[PDB]
């Protein structure tokens, strides 16, 4: 009401793009709720033993 | 910790609202000085 | 944000820079200018005057049209838009509705006769004059 | 000894780190966003330097201690 449409508008437009952010990030978050969280399937095993040598 | 039926709801409701804010701030786009 | 590193300086980007803030602290000012003699007109109008408070709230009101009209001056004279005529003809016609609804009041809290649905036009008649000046202020 | 000394009873209940992490992170946000609010909607000319320190410091005084009791509820108890 008060405030002014260029306060409003980046409010919403700031709002809008966390909350899609925030989306994004707990979507993808399925099989570590389920089960512990441990890499998968045949190509993220050898990622994984190379970024930690 | 978290259930995934909790996780899930939890998604459907934040998905939604943001659907609805994003169409509300294009009637405030357009509605501009 | 306190680091310019602009190798070109521009005079309209800084213009329109400085009347949007002067346009902001004008806002500002009419609003609390609206707030002021409203707030001093209801509470010092309610059925006992005496023709004191209502001088001071009248002169505080002045004083402000006063400052109102000095920074309008400013930017009509210093920036290179205009933005003084709508700007100067709201500050005028908002000085002589205040100016009118004060003396409609004082005139009604101090005589013999209680104007209630008189003062009521009057003031909706400065609220719809506010609004048609809110709605040219941008 | 040890009969002199008592059971060492915690100073902040466990149970309640939830909530006090959940008030706190809010008010915390609420803050940061007010102030990158105020950081994008402002000219040069008015930008009041003692509101931005202040606001600042309220927003990484709330967002600290609401980081530092979330991370202790996660159960990591640092």
């Amino acid at each position: 009401l008060r405030l002014s449409y260029e306060k409003q508008d980046t409010l919403l437009k700031l709002l809008i793009l966390s909350m899609a952010a925030v989306l994004s990030f707990s979507t993808r978050l399925f099989a570590v709720l389920r089960f512990e969280s441990v890499i998968h399937e045949f190509d993220p095993y050898f990622n994984y033993r190379t970024t930690r040598f | 910790m978290i259930t995934d039926v909790q996780l899930a709801i939890f998604a459907n409701m934040l998905g939604v609202s943001l659907f609805l804010l994003v169409v509300l701030y294009h009637y405030v786009a357009v509605n501009n000085p | 944000v306190r680091l310019d590193f602009s190798i070109t300086k521009d005079p309209a980007a800084e213009a329109r820079m400085k009347v949007a803030c002067i346009t902001e602290q004008v806002l500002t000012l009419v609003n609390k200018r609206i707030g002021l003699y409203r707030h001093f007109d209801e509470t010092v109008n309610r059925y006992k005057q005496s023709r004191d408070i209502s001088t001071l709230n009248s002169g505080k009101k002045s004083l402000e049209t006063e400052h109102k009209a000095l920074t309008s001056e400013i930017a009509l004279l210093q920036s290179r838009l205009k933005t003084e005529g709508s700007d100067l003809c709201d500050r005028v016609s908002e000085m002589q509705k205040l100016d009118a609804q004060v003396k409609e009041l004082v005139l009604k809290s101090a005589v013999e006769a209680e104007r209630l649905v008189a003062g009521k036009l009057k003031k909706d008649t400065y609220i719809e004059n506010e609004k048609l000046i809110s709605g040219k202020r941008q | 000894e040890l009969e002199a000394m008592s059971r060492y009873t915690s100073p902040v209940n466990p149970a309640v780190f939830p909530h006090l992490t959940v008030v706190l992170l809010a008010i915390g946000m609420f803050f940061t966003a007010w102030f990158f609010v105020y950081e994008v909607t402002s000219t040069k000319y008015t930008r009041d330097i003692y509101k931005e320190l202040l606001i600042s410091l309220v927003a990484s005084l709330f967002m600290g201690f609401g980081v530092l009791f979330l991370l202790l509820w996660v159960g990591i108890y640092v």
